[PDB]
């Protein structure tokens, strides 16, 4: 089992989403597959190695504007950032 | 039936794109209307367009150096500290 | 000042045009986001088409088992291939 | 210890590269990194999964216009077409 974590970023992010009422639903659904090391995920989540040198960063896909960005090796999940694509490449 | 997309753009920033896509035998028009065929299709972007953002970038060096990060034990617990 | 100006089919044009609208963005800002990467990278951004009918039929042909060959190792693969 | 497949398609892909004197050593590099298990591939092939739903596919780029499609599975290594975007997309 991986190590679980999450940035302070990540707490700010998904108080923002839970204030714009966003469906809280589809994101917790989502970081529970990654919890249970649902490997590859579900292709509906469009998932990807982040853009840029980030080694083991990973963006998924909530919606197609709601992304969350999460590291992923072997030992460790970290759920980093999660928000609009102007929120987090804007 | 027939419109047209017509945007602003740097001139050094078109030239250069130019001559990357006629390596490939496209043209700039091409490159927008199978990006704009794909955006319809998909009701999506296609990926990794701009990179992180410096709030991004920020927060990824923070973790990496051990700064601002937080443990769980489990789904449950995440969720409960995450207050959602 | 210079311009990008492509012909376009008006129901593409517009169902694009209300995609990006809901990510706050204009068509004219796609097209600078993605010449720029394409510059920038001297490349395409990934996927922006579907393998086409050739890719698809080898896919088909190779997943029935049709016209599929087998090496040993990588010698003998690149003597079967002739390079 | 992967399994080495090629298709038809890709012999004939290979010899057309040939007769347009493709730089054939970037290719057998490739391949080899492949059938060596020396993975993730280097950072300059931009591997990644072939678009659609093709399971086990992925796409990886000898140059920015000189592409090798193949299949990758735990037992399985194929060999299924190269070639320009244009020839494999278009």
């Amino acid at each position: 089992q991986r190590d679980i974590e999450y940035s302070g970023q990540y707490s700010k992010d998904v108080k923002l989403a839970q204030k714009r009422h966003k469906d809280m639903n589809k994101l917790k659904y989502l970081m529970t597959l990654l919890i249970n090391n649902t490997l590859p995920l579900p292709a509906v989540y469009k998932d990807h190695p982040l853009q840029g040198s980030w080694k083991g960063y990973r963006d998924a896909h909530v919606e197609p504007d709601w992304i969350l960005i999460y590291k992923l090796t072997d030992k460790l999940l970290r759920f980093e950032r999660t928000g609009t694509h102007a929120a987090l490449f804007g | 039936a027939n419109a047209f997309v017509r945007a602003r753009i740097d001139e050094d920033l078109k030239n250069q794109a130019a001559d990357v896509l006629a390596g490939m035998g496209l043209t700039i028009s091409d490159l927008v209307r199978i990006t704009l065929t794909k955006v319809a299709r998909e009701k999506a972007l296609p990926f990794d367009l701009r990179e992180p953002n410096q709030l991004t970038i920020q927060s990824i060096k923070n973790s990496e150096a051990g700064i601002d990060v937080h443990k769980a034990k489990d789904a449950d617990d995440l969720f409960d500290k995450l207050g959602i």
